[PDB]
RNA sequence: AAACUGCGAAUGGCUCAUUAAAUCAGUUAUGGUUCCUUUGGUCGCUCGACUUGGAUAACUGUGGUAAUUCU
RNA sequence: UGGUGACUCUAGAUAACCUCGGGCCGAUCGCACGCCCGGCGGCGACGACCCAUUCGAACGUCUGCCCUAUCAACUUUCGAUGGUAGUCGCCGUGCCUACCAUGGUGACCACGGGUGACGGGGAAUCAGGGUUCGAUUCCGGAGAGGGAGCCUGAGAAACGGCUACCACAUCCAAGGAAGGCAGCAGGCGCGCAAAU
RNA sequence: UCCCCUGCUCGGCGCCGGCCCGAAGCGUUUACUUUGAAAAAA
C-alpha cells in the first residue's frame, strides 16, 4: 500500500457495527473524525439497521443533507460521520432524541431521551496541556480542545458540557466509590463502582470494579469511563442498568417471557 | 376472495412515507397484479390511487400467502422529489434514455481523442 | 472477492467395511421396513446420531456442577424432547447414549402418515406426500424425510387443494368426466 | 470573547488559589498544634 | 458544451517470480519523527485601500508533416 | 504553571537571528433582509501559520520458521564489531565519511546450498498423540519483461506517469513516430488440466 | 467442607498526649501450578 486505505471489507468490519454476511462486500468506511474506526458507528448504519427510517443508501443520503439531523448541535451532511460514545444525536422535527451507551451486551443500543437530557453531554478528559501564553488546555475523550478550565480537573475525570455554550458545568473526581462503566474489551457496557486501583510503574494499572450485585472484574486504566459520583447516574441508563445476566438467567428470562408471553 | 392484513407499520415524518409490509392472502388464486392491490390500498388507506408504490411481492410454497413491499406517500410530488427513478417509470410516471454503455463509453472515448470545440461535434 | 456463501458440510459418511452379511441386512430390513429409497438417508441418521452421542459423551466426560455441562446438556434435552424421541420421564444425560435409530426414525412425517391413516402404506405415503397431498398447519409439504415436532402431531390433515380432502378433482376424473360426456354424446 | 473568559479564569484562579492557601494555613496550624500538644 | 483553476488517480483489481529470523504472527515503544481530509482551539495579542499590476486559456484567423490524445 | 516511573518536556525571563529559491497575521464567493445618524448588523462557502485529534505509514524490542555435514568454521582497511566527531535523512543508527581497538557468530548447527517456499487466520484425515496441504475471496508483504534513475504530490522509486539498456515487437514516402492485459472479455503457445 | 500460628514513614469506622483499623514507599530470586487483562472477522 502506497498511500492510506479507503475501501473496508464487510467481513473486516467490527463486529458491534453488527452486519450481515450475504449483502454487499464491502462496508461503510467511517469519514476520519473524533472517534477511532473501531470504536464508533457511522449514520448510515444507524438510520438504515437501528431505526430503519432507511433501506437504500440513496434515502440515506437525501435524509442526510436533507438538514434533518443534528450531531452534538451541529448540523452535519456526511452519512459517513463517525458516531461514538454518548454522540447526543437529535431529530428536530418529530421530536426525538438518542443517547449511544453500551448495553448489557457488546453492542450499541437505541435509547430515546427527553430533551432536557439532550442538552448536555459527558465526556472524558484525556490529557492536560499548557498553550502559548500560559493557557491550560484539556484535551477530551472527542478531540474537544477547551480553553481555561476548571483547576480541579485531573487526568481521568468526567466534565460535563452544555452543547450550546461549550463550557463546563460540572465535573466528576476520580476516585473510588463512584459509578463507572468500561469502554472496549470483554467487558462491555457493565455498570460498577472503583474499588482498587493498582499501580504498576511503566505499564498498564489496572483497576478493579463491583458490580452492584455482587459480581467483580479488573479493567485497564484506559478502558474507564466515570459516569456517577456514589450510586446515582448522572445519565439516564439503559434497560437492565448493566447487569450482564449470566446465560442460565438469560435463558430463564426468555423462557418467563416465553410462557407469559403465549 | 382476498384479504389484506398490513404488517409492521410505521411512519417516517424524515421523508414524508409510512412503511409497512402487506401479506396478501389469496386462497385458490393466482398471483395478484400490483394495480389491483395498489386499489385496494388506495379504498383502505383513504388516499389517492396514483401515490401508492408497491414492490417485492413473494409467493409462498403452496399459493395461500404473498409477502411484500409497499409504500404510501402524503403528495405525488412529494413522491417525486424522493423515489428510485425505476419505480416512476415501472408506474408510468418517467421516462429514461435508451442509449446503451458501449455507445456512450465510445462517444466519451472518441470525445476523449479531440479537444476543443470538436468534442461537441465528433459525438453526433 | 465476490460475496457468496462457500459453506458446504457432507450430511452422511460410508462405512469402511463395504461387503459384510450382517450389515447389509440390517440396512435392507429399516430400509424395507420403513420405506426408504437408498441406504445414504440410513446413512445420514447415522451420521447425526452419531453425532449427537458424539456431544453426550463430550458432555459426560466434563466434570458435574459446571454451567457449560449443564447449558448444554439442558439444551440437548430439550430440543430432543421438541423431536419427540425421549420423555419427561428420561430427562436425563446419560439416558441419551441409550437411545437407536429406530427412535430417530419413528418422527419421520412419511411414518406419521402411515401410522395415522391418511395412508395405507409407507411407500404409499411416500408417493402420496409426493404428489402434494398432505398439508400441516396450513403449509402443504411435498417431501418425506420432515421431521415433525411433538405438538406438530395433531395437526396432520389432508390439504384444501388436494382432491382427496375436498377441491378440484385432478388429471383422470375431469378427462373420464369427457369422455363420458362424449360417450353419451 | 477572549477577555471574558480571561477575566472569568482569573477570577475562578483567584478564588482556588485563596482556598487552597486556606487550606495550607490549615494544615500549618494542624502541625503546630501537633508540635504543641 | 468548451477551457482555465482546484481535487482524485498512491484507492480498487490480478498474480506468487523474489524472499528461510528476511516476510509474517502475538506482545511492546516513538520520552527517537512526518501525517491529505474531518473534528475542536487559535485566526484587532505584533507599535510599524469605496480594491493594485501584466500574461495566458476558451475564441477568431492562418499553416507544416504520410502519420499520434502531435503543435 | 502543569505532568510523567523517569527529560536536554511544556510554560517563563534575558541577548540576538529570522534565509530574496523569503512563515502566518483573509485585495475571495453566494442567500435572506435590514435597524439606528455615510457609518453599523444574521447564517454560510473557500483559504491559512501553529496545536491536539482521526486515517495511518515508517524504524526498533521479546519469542516462534522445511531439508541438508558428500557445507565445520564464517566475516574482516570493497564495514565485519564497538568508541569519538560530523554529512545526509522526517527522526536513533557504520546509513555514510576521517581517526582509533581487534573485535562479532559458531556443535545449543553459525556459515554455505536446495526448496515442486509468499507468511498467517485456516483445510483434509483423525480414539488418544499426530501426518499432509495452505497459488486461492479476510489480514500483511512483493512485482507489473528485468535491472537502474526521476518529476509532480501529504502520500509513488507509481509503470492504464516519465527517462536510457538489452530481449521481443507495430506503422512508414525510410526522414521518423509509437508500446508493455501477472485488470475485465478474448487469442496463440504450453499443456492431463480450467468459461461470455 | 470454616478462621488463626513477613517487619517498619503518613492517617478514618470509633474514644478519653494513650489503643485498633488503613495507607505515599520497600520486603531472596526461577520453572511448575490457578485466576485476570488484552488477544480482528469469517
Amino acid at each position: 500500500a502506497r498511500g492510506p486505505k479507503k475501501h473496508l471489507k464487510r467481513v473486516a468490519a467490527p463486529k458491534h457495527w453488527m452486519l450481515d454476511k450475504l449483502t454487499g462486500v464491502f462496508a461503510p468506511r467511517p469519514s476520519t473524525g473524533p472517534h477511532k474506526l473501531r470504536e464508533c458507528l457511522p449514520l448510515i448504519i444507524f438510520l438504515r439497521n437501528k431505526l430503519k427510517y432507511a433501506l437504500t443508501g440513496d434515502e440515506v443520503k437525501k435524509i442526510c443533507m436533507q438538514r434533518f439531523i443534528k450531531i452534538d448541535g451541529k448540523v452535519r451532511a456526511d452519512i459517513t460521520y463517525p458516531a461514538g460514545f454518548m454522540d447526543v444525536i437529535s431529530i428536530d422535527k418529530t421530536g426525538e432524541n438518542f443517547r449511544l451507551i453500551y448495553d448489557t451486551k457488546g453492542r450499541f443500543a437505541v435509547h430515546r431521551i427527553t430533551p432536557e437530557e439532550a442538552k448536555y453531554k459527558l465526556c472524558k478528559v484525556r490529557k492536560i496541556f499548557v498553550g502559548t501564553k500560559g493557557i491550560p488546555h484539556l484535551v477530551t475523550h472527542d478531540a474537544r480542545t477547551i480553553r481555561y478550565p476548571d483547576p480541579l480537573i485531573k487526568m481521568n475525570d468526567t466534565i460535563q458540557i452544555d452543547l450550546e455554550t461549550g463550557k463546563i458545568t460540572d465535573f466528576i473526581k476520580f476516585d473510588t466509590g463512584n459509578l463507572c462503566m468500561v469502554t472496549g474489551g470483554a467487558n462491555l457496557g457493565r455498570i460498577g463502582v472503583i474499588t482498587n486501583r493498582e499501580r504498576h510503574p511503566g505499564s498498564f494499572d489496572v483497576v478493579h470494579v463491583k458490580d452492584a450485585n455482587g459480581n467483580s472484574f479488573a479493567t485497564r486504566l484506559s478502558n474507564i469511563f466515570v459516569i456517577g459520583k456514589g450510586n446515582k447516574p448522572w445519565i439516564s441508563l439503559p434497560r437492565g442498568k448493566g447487569i450482564r445476566l449470566t446465560i442460565a438467567e438469560e435463558r430463564d428470562k426468555r423462557l418467563a417471557a416465553k410462557q407469559s408471553s403465549g | 376472495t382476498v384479504t389484506i392484513r398490513t404488517r409492521k407499520f410505521m411512519t417516517n415524518r424524515l421523508l414524508q412515507r409510512k412503511q409497512m409490509v402487506i401479506d396478501v392472502l389469496h386462497p385458490g388464486k393466482a398471483t395478484v397484479p400490483k394495480t389491483e392491490i395498489r386499489e385496494k390500498l388506495a379504498k383502505m388507506y383513504k388516499t389517492t390511487p396514483d401515490v401508492i408504490f408497491v414492490f417485492g411481492f413473494r409467493t409462498h410454497f403452496g399459493g395461500g400467502k404473498t409477502t411484500g413491499f409497499g409504500m404510501i406517500y402524503d403528495s405525488l410530488d412529494y413522491a417525486k422529489k424522493n423515489e428510485p427513478k425505476h419505480r416512476l417509470a415501472r408506474h408510468g410516471l418517467y421516462e429514461k434514455k435508451k442509449t446503451s454503455r458501449k455507445q456512450r463509453k465510445e462517444r466519451k472515448n472518441r470525445m476523449k481523442k479531440v479537444r476543443g470545440t470538436a468534442k461537441a461535434n465528433v459525438g453526433a | 472477492p465476490v460475496a457468496r456463501s462457500w459453506v458446504c458440510r457432507k450430511t452422511y459418511v460410508t462405512p469402511r467395511r463395504p461387503f459384510e452379511k450382517s450389515r447389509l441386512d440390517q440396512e435392507l430390513k429399516l430400509i424395507g421396513e420403513y420405506g426408504l429409497r437408498n441406504k445414504r438417508e440410513v446413512w445420514r441418521v447415522k451420521f447425526t446420531l452419531a453425532k449427537i452421542r458424539k456431544a453426550a459423551r463430550e458432555l459426560l466426560t466434563l466434570d458435574e456442577k459446571d454451567p457449560r455441562r449443564l447449558f448444554e446438556g439442558n439444551a440437548l434435552l430439550r430440543r430432543l424432547v421438541r423431536i419427540g424421541v425421549l420423555d419427561e420421564g428420561k430427562m436425563k444425560l446419560d439416558y441419551i447414549l441409550g437411545l437407536k435409530i429406530e427412535d430417530f426414525l419413528e418422527r419421520r412425517l412419511q411414518t406419521q402418515v402411515f401410522k395415522l391413516g391418511l395412508a395405507k402404506s409407507i411407500h404409499h405415503a411416500r408417493v402420496l406426500i409426493r404428489q402434494r397431498h398432505i398439508r400441516v398447519r396450513k403449509q402443504v409439504v411435498n417431501i418425506p424425510s420432515f421431521i415433525v415436532r411433538l405438538d406438530s402431531q395433531k395437526h396432520i390433515d389432508f390439504s384444501l387443494r388436494s382432491p382427496y380432502g375436498g377441491g378440484r378433482p385432478g388429471r383422470v376424473k375431469r378427462k373420464n368426466a369427457k369422455k363420458g360426456q362424449g360417450g353419451a354424446g | 470573547k477572549n477577555k471574558e473568559e480571561a477575566a472569568e479564569y482569573a477570577k475562578l484562579l483567584a478564588k482556588r488559589m485563596k482556598e487552597a492557601k486556606e487550606k495550607r494555613q490549615e494544615q500549618i496550624a494542624k502541625r503546630r498544634r501537633l508540635s504543641s500538644l
